[PDB]
């Protein structure tokens, strides 16, 4: 005989019936890395601790006026 | 065991004066290779804290 029935017990018994696989579709012919958490930076420290003022306010732009002619 | 096949036929073995368990049987499935695989597969077979052994 075959004994089907009692091969599939055997099989039972030996692995624990945890015997069959999910099967994914794979259609891509390349896989590409997967899309992942990208955090944001939270320093314990700042880079330096103090901003820096406005460089180029207007009083600073502004040297001179020309007195000549034209 | 109607897992491994419609059974021959079973026996237990109990006493036969306050009738329990003398812990032993036989049976036949149907077939040879029945009887061989469910040897092979649970002769050294444990559970509560006794161990089955079969021939």
């Amino acid at each position: 005989a075959p004994s089907a029935k009692a091969t599939a017990a055997k099989k039972a018994v030996v692995k624990g019936t945890n015997g069959k696989k999910a099967l994914k579709v794979r259609t891509s012919a390349t896989f590409r890395l997967p899309k992942t958490l990208k955090l944001a930076r939270a320093p314990k420290y700042a880079s330096k601790a103090v901003p820096h003022y406005n460089r180029l306010d207007s009083y600073k732009v502004i040297e001179q006026p020309i007195t000549s002619e034209t | 065991f109607a897992q491994f096949g419609d059974l021959k036929e079973v026996r237990l073995a109990r006493n036969k004066k306050t009738g329990n368990s003398r812990h032993y049987g036989f049976l036949e499935f149907v077939n040879k290779e029945d009887a061989m695989i469910a040897q092979e597969s649970m002769n050294n077979y444990l559970l509560m804290g006794h161990l089955l052994q079969v021939r």
